[PDB]
């Protein structure tokens, strides 16, 4: 099945160039589609950036950005890409790739049936910082009988995002990862908690797997009772 | 661009119609308007294309129409799950594309729910770095509004607090968190700290101590 998968740096310095790529699977980039980019500045609406046409490579861009935008295809790799030059804080947004599908353009136009997952790009002169991860030792009082809550605190990272799993993704039931808080320092923090059987404590190991791709850092933090 | 109302609000089980006013060069130039649903933090999802067509897997509760240069999305039998931003969009003459500004849908009438409050003390290791973060995790409440007050030995703490805006959980209730950032010296100089969460006139207070 058709899938669009986005990748690219989530941190760009002002006046530098933003680059993203959209890897297509389940179909050919050479087919009759308008391979498109769309963005969404924080708390604002969707904004069209432009497209490249799969069968010929013709492009068209939003005139608000036509000066700064380049959209390209790499037929090997089955991908298309976005380059946005001379960025400013106004370009901070979630960027989406999407497939524009059509029948007869002059009668019905086209529409976006498949979408990439979206990549947040932050335009900032602040530098990348990896998180410090701290265990939150089990606490039984706020959970059901025979269970306890334990977690890990992911402190002081930049930029977003961080993802958390437990026991390498083998533990999924009862997991709750909370949205990040933004500190006055400009750094983010979040917490992830999981509710586990009180019986299992001491015998079963619990490890939170914290991934911060923007700093190419992963931390696997074991969580145990305090001593 | 394409003009949508910033918000609409209706109650559970009701219908709602969202308008999208464009021009004869887009909505009125083609049978080509499409509609997208976007939940916070996820990609837009196609609901309607070619004015009124639904992709397979989209609920028949969604329908679309147009009259002149205005398109309309109607959602029947409103559920909590339908709360989202809704966008219209269309091809426009001259080989371009335009989105509407988006409409945020609020669905009222959902049941009240009190928050669960989970409060963790600082870890040994953070303390060795002369820092102490108290973590107050607030979950399963509705509506998505809470007030958090931190206390040290019962007296109000105002400095060093950061509290998130509530966000929907998969079960359509809300979650938020509050952090109190202290020094280790501050942590060790009080008998206790408390996170007090107030919601709909009721308060849950949890306490932790250096022990
Ligand atoms: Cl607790």
């Amino acid at each position: 099945q058709v899938q669009l998968q986005e990748s690219g740096p989530g941190l760009v310095k002002p006046s530098e160039t933003l680059s993203l790529t959209c890897a297509v699977s389940g179909g050919s980039i050479s087919d009759d589609y308008y391979w498109s980019w769309i963005r969404q500045p924080p708390g604002k609406g969707l904004e069209w950036i432009g497209y490249i046409y799969g069968s010929g490579g013709g492009t068209n861009y939003n005139p608000s950005l036509k000066n700064r935008v380049t959209i390209s295809i790499d037929t090997s790799k089955n991908q298309f890409s976005l380059k946005l030059s001379s960025v400013t804080a106004a370009d901070t947004a979630v960027y989406y790739c999407a497939r524009g599908s059509y029948n007869i353009v002059v009668l019905f136009g086209y529409y976006f049936d498949y979408w990439g997952q979206g990549v947040l790009v932050t335009v900032s002169s602040a530098s990348t910082k990896g998180p410090s991860v701290f265990p939150l030792a089990p606490s039984s009082r706020s959970t059901s009988e025979s269970t306890a809550a334990l977690g890990c605190l992911v402190k002081d990272y930049f930029p977003e995002p961080v993802t958390v799993s437990w026991n390498s993704g083998s533990l999924t039931s009862g997991v709750h990862t909370f949205p990040a808080v933004l500190q006055s320092s400009g750094l983010y923090s979040l917490s992830s908690v999981v509710t586990v059987p009180s019986s299992s404590l001491g015998t079963q190991t619990y490890v939170c797997n914290v991934n911060h791709k923007p700093s190419n850092t992963k931390v696997d933090k074991r969580v145990e009772i305090k001593t | 661009a394409l003009t949508q109302p910033p918000s609409v609000s209706k109650s559970l089980g009701q219908s709602v119609t969202i308008s999208c006013t464009g021009t004869s060069s887009d909505i009125g130039g083609y049978n080509g308007v499409s509609w997208y649903q976007q939940h916070s933090g996820t990609a837009p999802r196609l609901l309607i294309y070619e004015v009124s067509k639904r992709p397979s897997g989209v609920s028949d509760r969604f329908s679309g129409s147009k009259s002149g240069n205005t398109a309309s999305l109607t959602i029947s039998g409103l559920q909590a799950e339908d709360e989202a931003d809704y966008y219209c969009g269309s091809y426009r003459s001259g080989s371009t594309w335009v989105f509407g500004g988006g409409t945020r849908l609020t669905v009222l009438g959902q049941p009240k729910a009190s928050p669960t409050v989970t409060l963790f003390p600082p870890s040994s290791e953070e303390l060795q770095a002369n820092k102490a973060t108290l973590v107050c995790l607030i979950s399963d409440f509705y509506p998505g509004v809470v007030k958090v007050a931190w206390k040290a030995d019962g007296s109000a703490v105002n400095a060093g607090v950061e509290t998130t805006t509530p966000s929907k959980q998969s079960n359509n209730k809300y979650a938020a968190s509050s952090y109190l950032s202290l020094t280790s010296d501050q942590w060790k100089s009080h008998k206790s700290y408390s996170c007090q969460v107030t919601h709909e006139g009721s308060t849950v207070e949890k306490t932790v101590a250096p022990a």
